[PDB]
Formats: structure tokens, C-alpha cells, sequence
């Protein structure tokens, strides 16, 4: 992006650039992701494939079409886009979790396996052996939902503050 | 014995105490209130008794020590709020 | 913290609890009040170091702080007496124990919901006026 006038156009550039975008998505750095997209020129977002694919993955992931995100696995412009697809699957699982523990009531074992695209059923225990949302009640996958006293001290602080700014001379 | 925080007495609690099945705990609390020993009310839809008072009696040394401990805790609370207010209003105390 | 006058009156009577009777004093409530002919004098003598007979917010906050001072002092006195009674250096006074357990009886509850609701409601009204 810097020595633009002097540097000759490098056709062997978009590959690494989009691979960087994929890396940002992989480590859930959405802010930096969109900053670099903005840095990129406008046309490349819709013309090139190397960049379009990471753009497509991020767009799908923000919409919530995780099924499309997964189905995109086979669709990869160049094999270089590797190991970040894997870190991206891991991060997607983490985000699916985030959803589950922020806003659900309880997910049974079969439905947890269905929703979270875990590893083989035997390792399906994964992410409960790792995150462990206080699981266990009734069925081991009860999800243990992770969902009134006057704050007298704080109210006293604030009211005293009113009095202080009203009585001080200024 | 019970402090005011949870002085709500349940009928099952009374029954497990002095041995009467829970259909005359109402009459027991009735007579208790009538004699002037305990003031309050009976809310039997949810089966509870709100005792707001008790006939003060003569206690033992152990019970007086219990009261002393409770006074200690109360004093700690009072001093804490005292210090907080005096520290946060230092400029407007005449 | 307190008034300078404490008043007593002599009472000899057969104690209800059957403890041996002796001629001892009993407290009588005391206050300080003045005729107008003496208010005209006290006011003049104290005009130099007087406190405004109106609630300046600073004075009212001072009054509340002093109230907390006094409550702490009284609670310390009660605790010291109870400690002496428990350890035995003093005999038990049934009148004092009666009054203390009545105080505890009268302690209020704040965690109760239909009081927190009311407190929030009126706090909000007061702060709309503010």
C-alpha cells in the first residue's frame, strides 16, 4: 500500500492479501478486518476471487449463516488458504458457544450435538470438557442456564455529590 | 430467635416445632396473638406468619452474649457508613 | 453528645422477681427548656457563636453526620454493658434486657420487596423535583 507509484503492480499480491483477511477472521479481529477492507480499493471487493472469498466468509459469519460458512470449506480459490480455515472453524465454534450461553434456556445432549458441529460423537464432550457452562444438571447437557437490594451506599455518594456541587462556592 | 430479615414463620416450621399438624397452627397463632404475646398477621394463602413482635422475656447469659455479638455487627455497619459519609462530605461540614 | 442533666428519684418497692430489695435510684426523663425571659438572654449571650436557625444544606448534612456519631456512641455503650453483663462483672438488669430485646424486635427489614419498590418510587419522585 505504500510505494504505490514506484512499485510495479504485483499480480501475486491479492493471494497474500486475502489470506491475511482470512487470518484476521480466523482470530476474530473483525475491527481490523474491516479496516483493511476499507484500505483495499472498491472494485477488488466484487471483482477478484481471492479477496471475495474471505469477504464472503465474513459477510456470512456476521449474518449468522454458519451453515453457508461451513459449506464454503470446499470453495477455496487457492490451497494456500489453509490452517486459517481450521482456526476459523475453531473460532466459529467459540462464537456459537457465545450465542448458546448468552441467550438460551437449556440444550439437551442430542440437540447440542446437532447445533454445535462438534467432532465425532465420542469427542462431542468437547467444549464442555473445555468451556464447561456448569453442565451436568439432570441430563449432562442441561446447559445449566447462565442467566432487589437498595444500593444505599452508591445513592448516598451521588446525593452527597449533588450537595457538594450545590454548596461549594463557584 | 429469628431476626427480622426472615422473621416470616412458615406453618411447616411451626408444625415441625411444637408438635401439631398444620390445620390448628392457625388457632395456635390466633391464641398467641389474642393473649398479647406476639403481634403480627397470618397470610395463609402462602402459609406464612408475619411475626412483627414478641413478648420480651428474661433471658440467659448465653442469649445476652448473642445480643452482644449482634450489637457488634450493627456497630461495625454504623461506623462504616459514618466514615463513608464524613469522608465524602468533607467540604460541606460546618 | 448528651444533655448535662440526669435526673433520679428514690424508689423502695418489693421487686417482682424476688431479688432482695434495697433503696436505690430510678431514672426520670430530663430535658432543658426555657422561659422567654431566659431565651432572650441565652440568645444574646450565644449570638456570637450561634448556628443559623434554618437548614442550610451543609448544616443538615452536618446534623446527619452528628446523628451517626451519636448512634455509634450509644451502640458502643450498649455493647460495653452487655459485655460486662455476660462476663459477669455486673448483675443482669431485666429492665435493660427487656428494652434491648424490644429494640431488636423493632429493627426493620429492607430486603423485603414491597419496601424496595416503594423506596425506589419515592426516591425517583424526590429526584424529579431535584
Amino acid at each position: 500500500f505504500d510505494y504505490k507509484e514506484q512499485l510495479p503492480e504485483s499480480a501475486y499480491m491479492h493471494q497474500l492479501l486475502g489470506l491475511n483477511l482470512l487470518f484476521l477472521l480466523s482470530q476474530n479481529r473483525v475491527a481490523e478486518f474491516h479496516t483493511e477492507l476499507e484500505r483495499l480499493p472498491a472494485k477488488d471487493i466484487q471483482t477478484n476471487v481471492y479477496i471475495k472469498h474471505p469477504v464472503s466468509l465474513e459477510q456470512y459469519l456476521m449474518e449468522g449463516s454458519y451453515n453457508k460458512v461451513f459449506l464454503a470449506k470446499g470453495n477455496i480459490p487457492a490451497e494456500s488458504y489453509t490452517f486459517f480455515i481450521d482456526i476459523l472453524l475453531d473460532t466459529i465454534r467459540d462464537e456459537i458457544a457465545g450465542c448458546i450461553e448468552k441467550a438460551y434456556e437449556k440444550i439437551l445432549f442430542t440437540e447440542a450435538t446437532r447445533i454445535l458441529f462438534f467432532n465425532t460423537p465420542k469427542k462431542m464432550t468437547d467444549y464442555a470438557k473445555k468451556r464447561g457452562w456448569v453442565l451436568g444438571p439432570n441430563n449432562y447437557y442441561s446447559f445449566a442456564s447462565q442467566q432487589t437490594t437498595i444500593p444505599s451506599t452508591e445513592l448516598a455518594k451521588q446525593v452527597i455529590e449533588y450537595a457538594r456541587q450545590l454548596e461549594m462556592i463557584v | 430467635t429469628r431476626p427480622a430479615n426472615h422473621r416470616q414463620l412458615t406453618f411447616e416450621e411451626i408444625a415441625k416445632s411444637a408438635k401439631i399438624t398444620v390445620n390448628e397452627v392457625e388457632l395456635l397463632v390466633m391464641k398467641a396473638l389474642s393473649v398479647g404475646l406476639v403481634k403480627g398477621s397470618i397470610d395463609e394463602v402462602d402459609k406464612r406468619v408475619h411475626m412483627t413482635w414478641v413478648q420480651p422475656r428474661v433471658l440467659d447469659l448465653q442469649q445476652i452474649k448473642g445480643m452482644k455479638d449482634r450489637l457488634e455487627f450493627w456497630c461495625t455497619d454504623v461506623k462504616s457508613m459514618e466514615m463513608l459519609v464524613e469522608h465524602q462530605a468533607h467540604d460541606i461540614l460546618t | 453528645l448528651g444533655l448535662p442533666t440526669e435526673a433520679y428519684i428514690s424508689v423502695e418497692e418489693v421487686h417482682d422477681d424476688g431479688t432482695p430489695t434495697s433503696k436505690t435510684f430510678e431514672h426520670v426523663t430530663s430535658e432543658i427548656g426555657a422561659e422567654e425571659a431566659e431565651e432572650v438572654g441565652v440568645e444574646h449571650l450565644l449570638r456570637d457563636i450561634k448556628d443559623t436557625t434554618v437548614g442550610t444544606l451543609s448544616q443538615r448534612i452536618t446534623n446527619q453526620v452528628h446523628g451517626l456519631k451519636g448512634l455509634n456512641s450509644k451502640l458502643l455503650d450498649i455493647r460495653s454493658y452487655l459485655e460486662k453483663v455476660a462476663t459477669g462483672k455486673l448483675p443482669i438488669n431485666h429492665q435493660i434486657i427487656y428494652q434491648l430485646q424490644d429494640v431488636f424486635n423493632l429493627l426493620p427489614d429492607v430486603s423485603l420487596q414491597e419496601f424496595v419498590k416503594a423506596f425506589y418510587l419515592k426516591t425517583n419522585d424526590q429526584m424529579v423535583v431535584v
